[PDB]
């Protein structure tokens, strides 16, 4: 054998950096990082305070509220009317959700129970559902058109608001239902079946899930928000992450005028009970926020940045003095 | 009673037809043959053996058998979460890349043995001899070498070119004896086997032992010619021989293969496996029970919650009456699958690509690559890289390792004036000196670098005859022989300080020229004067002396004898005037590490001589004690000497051997030398090295048995010396079988037997492992792997063996790792090995830098592979109580895979074949570096649980951080990304920010791969998924909220880490770290220095140099006409 290349990678001497932790470039970094996470966890504490947030409990599990009678729904349709004030007028787009308490939509068991070919408009999967939404694949003798748990158990309160001026006649509130999903979930992931113009014959041959009470078909009589593209659907359809979650209901849009979009005073809330959570110890609420350009209302982390950032400068006081001792 | 001259095989029918294979072919010799082919075989991997024992060893890894676990869980239908069509090829995958590996290098040894079978000796196959390679020989082959040809295998003498047959060999392979030894031959066979075409016809029959170890030592028969003729070991030439000093030889092959002597003396091969790689099968151990226990812990939970909140969640009805008991038990599996990854797929391919890499720089190292021999090293087996720095003991060789068989003669007293230092004219003037002229001479050549002046003037002026007479004495007392072919007068020596003192002595004048039976006819400063020899007094061990009887042209007849200091000093006349100063010289070449004999004469008178003659002729003649009645009558002569002088002969050593074990020893890597070769020279290496100086006192194995039966006395623990003591052992081959005790009722006794056996040898490891240096003389090649065996079972300590020849392939089989010295003509040593470089002082950059790195690069990679595995799978863990324990993923199913080998695969790799600590340069000048990797710091079993304890604490912070974060409100709007998908995309883009911030960290050799696959591995996340995307992560990673949680949840799991470690740099520097700091103020690094002035006084002789490499039975063959032609 013979020479061996004189090769800056075999003779392990390529061109390199020694980086060297020396006090005077790790003090900096747990100062510059003291000296941000600070501001941003005032920044984002102060802003979330900002927001006006008002949410209402509504299970009616315990006596002395206006909804027990529909913890036991002797007639299925039953009515419960919460009353609420705002102590200041809401500003700007205020969004409308409906929090669920102790529901576990990310239980393995319940988030693969849904058949996303079939969601995606394919006329084959369409009566051929996946063993993937196996316990409601088939209802008698033919499949479910949202077959699945995911599908099966949607939230199917209905939540209406009212104003109580000083006449005292309540005043509907607007609450438009459009644009409340993703966007690509929207037009990407959901599409209804292929074929027809009616989606009456698109879902030709299919059964409605056990649990709805009425089918695919009018789930709204806009044909855009009808099928599997209704808001409401896909709204569900997108399991949370914890048990406790929280799900886009209505949008309040502004005002035309100067006015506030939800002007302080007395409210009531009409909610038709139809989805029963009581047997597992599971809450359901109504919950009124504003729009706000640093997202939504998170005051944990402006807690968590202050946190960090009073540790990291400690931290760079103690390494700081630590560093003098031993110099 | 034991004998320290001679090697003990002792303490460690076959019948052969003569060009004719198809007798010994015969189906009764047939087994399944009892006779091998010459071939060797040294890989493992023959035609199809590949599967059955590389997957054999292969699962000798536990995470392989981890890996299979999971296959054969991953197939039952009723829990398996794949189709069983892609989980295996994985498995086959990675098995298929380390497969290769495997074989890439068995194949590289098959070719190495192609080499050695390809060696094209002559043997008779026909009508004639015809050239044949070294595999196409057979059992009962006539063969043929010439000069220099090493013996294809053990073969009988039949003839040669010499009168007699005769025929010299070296042995240096075989033992580490540096001289040659003849070999002769049956007259009968000698008479009659001279001619080629006779030996084709050649029909004889030999009845010899079955193959066995015993080199020294051969019993057979031969019947040919209607008789039967003994042989004996003095008539075969074994395989690793060379012919030296021979035109060519006829041998018939008595053994070949494995079955010859040598190869008999090999050990078996084993599978040699890193200190590391028992660690990663423990760690591997632990993750798997505690892959066990957490499956368990959360199914259990699982089943806790099934019971109340399960059983009554509507929406969770699946319509299956499973029991909360069975669901439990079911989610066990669940969690298995979903852990698994604790300890990925590809643990094993990174430590496969990060050795395979990382001996490749052993092999293309410029400052291990010999030049003069054209020699690179070799990581020949690419398994052993981390375990190069962890070394605790070396045993070395000597001839041929640590010496380039090379003796040159250097000074030499005269009458008490030293010469051989640096001088000119008739005083000393300058160091610089140039070589001395020795145009004026005929006969000298260039080879001898006599750098002194004033010795020349003596030789030419006269006016000191004695000067004169101590040259002549170097040209008349040897035995060597006179090669004069072609008028080149080339010198024929079979000892290497005969060869040295005539070839010197040649140089100043004195030139031996022609030899006869009964004369010498040496030439003096031009003048040819034919001496008559009278008797030469042969050299034997225990004379420790060679003497001549000559009579001079005038009619004188003179005394001449060389010899040991002690032997001489014994028969001196009692006037000597230079008794003194001579004594002196001998002191002052004994402190210089050099080989001394002293040399003396006496006058004989005519009458003085003719009644001690008689005498002679009748030890001589009496054949029934011939040697032990010569020995007498050599004694009467030697009675009154007259002092000449002395002589230092210098075995020169390789080149650094001095200068490695010093920084060796400033690594705290003890250096044992185990050689074959004799006592004297073996104990005079030990000085020139270094490894012994007047400082050390020498114990023998005479004083190591009294120690040790001390003890089994006393005991019928404590030092053998006092602690503060510089001790060193000579123990000869033969002592140390003496002091290890290896020279119904029958079955009771054997314990008693193997308990005393095993106590005493537990004993002399604490007492050579108390000792600075240790020198095994007179070893066995088994006695050679025995004591590399000791020190492994005994003090548990990793051992490595550096040697050539065919003795030494033993120990560095024996050894964790085997070190062949390359370069030269024998590649026994070289097939057996682990690495391969053609030099001793390469030793130094392979323990100090490619051994030391690897220590260190391997200990990183596994430090953090399992962080960045605990971090990503116990998230997994911490979601379990925020989804009913029910084993859902907290990332995406696509995340999963491509994490363990696309995201977090490429910056790990990286660092272990380029991270350094400091420079190649600053680690050789600081080898106390080195003492990390002795006692293994970097990677112990606590500091494995700190990474895991790193990754423990890194999972809750990626999920708490998030999940705190998501809790509340989080960017609500109509694209809020408060869903799972959106979950997962925080942890996975916090986790993969984290973890290569961390590799970044942990690098202290930002190469610019090493920068780009860091950063890389993040752009590669944040724009494959991308690609993926269904749209989760074009609206979850686009919000403010989304991006402070992330830039919070690296900040807090990487911020405490960068404290940590900049408070255990500050308070708790390492070593490498202080030298990182003062880097650019070290400049004082001087060059090793020999010690060069211990002179002392108060002693007339602290210690004996002598030292003479020499055989009995040479001067027989001159006083008989046996070498003569
Ligand atoms: C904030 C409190 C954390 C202190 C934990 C207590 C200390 C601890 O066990 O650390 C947990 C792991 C450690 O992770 P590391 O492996 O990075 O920590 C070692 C560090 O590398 C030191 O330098 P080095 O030798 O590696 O170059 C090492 O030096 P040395 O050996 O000389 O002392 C020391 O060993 P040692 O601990 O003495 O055996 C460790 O601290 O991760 C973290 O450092 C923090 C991760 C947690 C992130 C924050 C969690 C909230
Ligand atoms: C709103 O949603 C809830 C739950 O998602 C619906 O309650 C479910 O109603 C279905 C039938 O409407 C029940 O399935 C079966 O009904 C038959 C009667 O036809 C009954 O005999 C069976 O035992 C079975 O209950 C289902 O049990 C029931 N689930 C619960 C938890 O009460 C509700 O009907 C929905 N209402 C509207 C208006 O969409
Ligand atoms: C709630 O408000 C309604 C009118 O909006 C009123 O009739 C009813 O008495 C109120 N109930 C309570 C408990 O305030
Ligand atoms: C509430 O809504 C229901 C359904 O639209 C309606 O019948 C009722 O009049 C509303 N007002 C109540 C319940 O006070
Ligand atoms: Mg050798």
């Amino acid at each position: 054998t013979r020479r061996p290349d004189n090769t800056a990678f075999k003779q392990q001497r390529l061109p390199a950096w020694q980086p060297i932790l020396t006090a005077g470039t790790v003090l900096p970094i747990f100062f510059i990082i003291g000296l941000i996470f600070i501001p941003i966890g005032i920044g984002i504490f102060v802003t979330s305070n900002n927001i006006r947030e008002i949410e209402i409990d509504y299970t009616g599990t315990e006596p002395s509220s206006p909804c027990n009678k529909c913890l036991s729904p002797d007639v299925t349709p039953c009515f419960c009317t919460i009353n609420f004030t705002l102590e200041k007028s809401f500003e700007g787009n205020v969004f409308m959700y409906y929090g669920l308490s102790n529901f576990y939509q990310n239980h393995r068991r319940y988030v693969k129970s849904r058949d996303d070919s079939q969601l995606n408009g394919d006329s084959s999967a369409l009566l051929n559902p996946s063993k993937e939404c196996e316990p409601y694949r088939r209802n008698e003798d033919k499949p479910i058109a949202p077959c699945g748990a995911i599908a099966n158990s949607m939230f199917n309160d209905t939540l209406e608001l009212f104003l109580i001026g000083n006449d005292s006649y309540p005043i509907p509130i607007a609450l438009k239902k459009k644009g409340i999903a993703w966007w690509t979930d929207k037009n990407v992931k959901f599409r209804n079946p292929p074929g027809g113009d009616n989606l009456e014959e698109r879902f030709k041959g299919t059964t409605k899930p056990v649990n709805w009470l009425k089918p695919v078909y009018m789930l709204d009589s806009d044909p855009d928000n009808n099928g599997f593209i209704n808001e409401d659907f896909i709204v569900w359809m997108r399991t949370a992450a914890l048990p406790t979650f929280r799900k886009l209901y209505r949008l309040i849009e502004r005002k035309s005028d100067l006015h506030p979009t939800l002007p302080a005073g007395r409210y009531s809330l009409n909610v038709t009970y139809n989805y029963p959570v009581h047997y597992f110890d599971g809450r359901k609420r109504m919950i009124l926020s504003t729009i706000s350009w640093m997202g939504g209302k998170n005051p944990f982390l402006g807690i968590a940045y202050i946190a960090v950032g009073s540790i990291s400068f400690l931290l760079g006081v103690v390494l700081l003095v630590i560093n003098h001792k031993y110099r | 009673q034991p004998n320290d001259e001679v090697v003990p095989y002792s303490d460690d029918t076959w019948q052969v037809k003569a060009n004719d294979r198809k007798y010994h072919e015969q189906p009764h010799f047939m087994n399944t043959s009892k006779y091998a082919n010459n071939a060797i075989k040294t890989y493992k991997y023959n035609a199809f053996t590949f599967i059955p024992m590389n997957l054999f060893e292969q699962f000798k890894r536990a995470a392989n058998l981890y890996f299979l676990a999971l296959l054969i869980l991953q197939a039952v239908p009723q829990i398996s979460t794949l189709a069983w069509y892609t989980t295996l090829v994985p498995l086959l995958v990675v098995l298929g890349v380390t497969a290769i590996k495997d074989l890439v290098d068995d194949v590289a040894r098959h070719k190495m043995d192609k080499e050695i079978n390809n060696r094209t000796c002559e043997v008779i196959k026909d009508g004639r001899f015809k050239v044949a390679k070294w595999k196409e020989i057979q059992v009962g082959d006539v063969i043929r070498l010439k000069k220099n040809d090493f013996v294809p295998a053990d073969i009988l003498l039949l003839s040669s070119s010499e009168p007699n047959s005769l025929c010299y060999v070296e042995t240096a392979e075989l033992d580490g004896e540096t001289n040659l030894k003849f070999k002769m031959s049956l007259e009968i066979t000698d008479q009659y086997l001279q001619r080629e075409d006779t030996l084709a016809t050649f029909d004889g029959f030999i009845e010899c032992e079955e193959p066995n170890n015993r080199l020294d030592k051969f019993t057979g028969t031969l019947f040919w010619r209607n008789t039967s003729f003994p042989l004996d070991a003095d008539k075969i030439l074994l395989r690793g021989c060379v012919i030296r000093n021979t035109d060519f030889c006829h041998g018939l092959v008595i053994f070949a293969g494995a079955d010859t002597k040598i190869m008999k003396n090999s050990g078996k091969t084993r599978f040699k496996r890193t200190k590391i790689d028992y660690l990663m099968n423990y760690m591997v151990y632990t993750i798997f029970v505690v892959l066990i226990l957490l499956s368990a812990g959360l199914a259990i939970g699982h089943a806790y919650w099934e019971a109340q909140v399960g059983n009554s969640s509507w929406y969770l009805y699946d319509g299956e009456d499973d029991t909360p008991s069975y669901r439990g038990f079911l989610i066990f599996w669940g969690y298995i699958i979903v852990l698994n990854t604790m300890v990925p797929i590809s643990l094993y391919v990174s430590v496969e690509v990060i050795r395979l890499g990382q001996s490749h720089f052993i092999n293309w190292d410029l400052q291990m690559y010999y030049a003069e021999k054209d020699t690179p090293a070799k990581a020949r087996t690419t398994t052993l890289n981390e375990q190069l720095g962890q070394i605790h003991y070396i045993f070395s060789d000597k001839t041929g390792t640590l010496t380039q068989n090379i003796m040159t003669f250097k000074k030499c007293c005269i009458n008490g004036q030293i010469y051989g230092d640096h001088r000119d004219a008739s005083q000393h003037n300058h160091n610089k000196i140039e070589q001395v002229d020795f145009s004026w001479n005929t006969y000298a050549d260039g080879k001898l670098a006599f750098y002194d002046h004033y010795l020349i003037e003596q030789i030419q002026s006269g006016k000191e005859p004695e000067v004169r007479q101590f040259f002549f004495l170097l040209a008349v007392c040897h035995t060597v022989m006179v090669d004069r072919t072609d008028g080149q007068l080339n010198y024929q020596a079979a000892s290497p300080d005969e060869g040295a003192l005539v070839n010197a002595a040649r140089n100043f004048g004195f030139a031996f020229l022609a030899r006869t039976q009964n004369t010498i006819t040496i030439s003096e400063l031009g003048t040819e004067r034919t001496y008559n020899v009278l008797a030469i007094l042969d050299f034997n061990s225990d004379r420790k002396r060679m003497s001549i009887i000559v009579r001079t042209p005038e009619g004188n007849i003179k005394l001449y004898c060389k010899g040991a200091d002690t032997v001489i000093y014994e028969r001196l006349h009692r006037m000597n005037p230079t008794k003194q100063e001579t004594q002196d010289a001998l002191d002052i070449f004994a402190n210089e590490t050099l080989r001394t004999l002293c040399l003396c004469y006496k006058e004989i008178e005519e009458k003085e001589f003719t009644e001690w003659n008689k005498k002679f002729m009748a030890a001589s003649v009496a054949s029934t004690n011939r040697d032990e009645a010569l020995d007498k009558v050599y004694e009467e002569i030697e009675k009154d000497l007259i002092l000449l002088g002395a002589t230092a002969i210098e075995d020169k050593l390789q080149d650094g051997v001095p200068e490695t074990i010093s920084k060796l020893a400033k690594a705290d890597i003890k250096i044992w030398v185990l050689t074959g070769d004799k006592k004297e020279t073996a104990e005079n290496i030990g000085f020139a090295c270094e490894l012994l100086t007047e400082d050390t006192t020498i114990c023998y194995g005479e004083d190591i048995n009294s120690l040790l039966h001390a003890r089994m006395e006393n005991q019928r623990q404590e030092s053998f010396f006092p602690p503060g003591g510089n001790r060193a052992l000579i123990i000869t081959g033969s002592w140390l079988n003496e002091i290890l005790l290896e020279k119904r009722m029958r079955t009771q006794s054997k314990r008693r037997l193997e308990a005393k056996k095993e106590q005493r040898q537990k004993n002399f490891v604490d007492l050579a492992c108390e000792c600075s240096a240790v020198i095994c003389c007179r070893v066995t090649p088994k006695q050679k792997a025995m004591v590399v065996d000791l020190v492994k079972r005994y003090k548990k300590a990793i051992t490595l063996a550096i040697g050539d020849g065919a003795n030494d392939v033993n120990m560095i089989k024996t050894a964790h790792i085997g070190v062949g010295i390359s370069g030269q003509e024998g590649m026994q040593a070289v097939m057996s090995s682990d690495y391969s470089f053609a030099q001793f002082r390469y030793l130094q950059r392979l323990l100090l830098v490619h051994g030391r790195w690897s220590y260190i690069r391997m200990c990183k990679f596994l430090r953090y592979f399992f962080y960045k595995n605990f971090a990503f799978t116990l998230v997994h863990f911490w979601y379990s109580f925020f989804n009913g324990y029910s084993a859902q993923t907290a990332y995406e199913d696509w995340f999963i895979t491509l994490y363990n080998v696309l995201y977090t695969s490429l910056p790990v790799l990286l660092m272990g074949l380029l991270d350094q600590d400091v420079s190649d340069k600053l680690s050789l000048r600081f080898p106390g570096l080195y003492i990390v990797g002795q006692r293994d710091l970097l990677f112990n079993y606590k500091r494995f649980f700190v990474s895991l304890l790193h990754g423990v604490l890194t999972s809750m912070i990626l999920f708490f951080i998030p999940l705190g974060a998501y809790l509340q409100t989080v960017g609500q709007d109509g694209e809020a990304p408060s869903d799972y998908q959106s979950f997962a995309v925080t942890i996975a883009s916090a986790l993969v920010i984290t973890v290569n911030f961390q590799i970044g960290l942990d690098t202290s050799y930002w190469t610019f791969v090493n920068a780009f696959s860091i950063f890389g591995s993040i752009a590669l996340y944040f724009g494959i998924m991308f690609d993926f995307h269904t749209g989760t992560a074009s609206n979850a990673l686009r919000q403010p909220y989304i991006w402070l949680t992330i830039i919070l949840t690296v900040a807090v799991c990487l911020l405490p880490v960068v404290a940590i470690r900049f408070l255990s740099m500050t308070i708790w520097p390492s070593e490498s770290d202080k030298i990182q700091k003062h880097r650019k103020r070290l400049k004082a690094e001087e060059q090793w220095q020999r010690r060069q002035q211990v002179f002392r006084r108060g002693v007339s002789t602290r210690r004996s140099a002598y030292a003479f490499s020499h055989q009995r039975g040479y001067a027989d063959l001159i006083s008989s006409g046996r070498s003569i032609r």
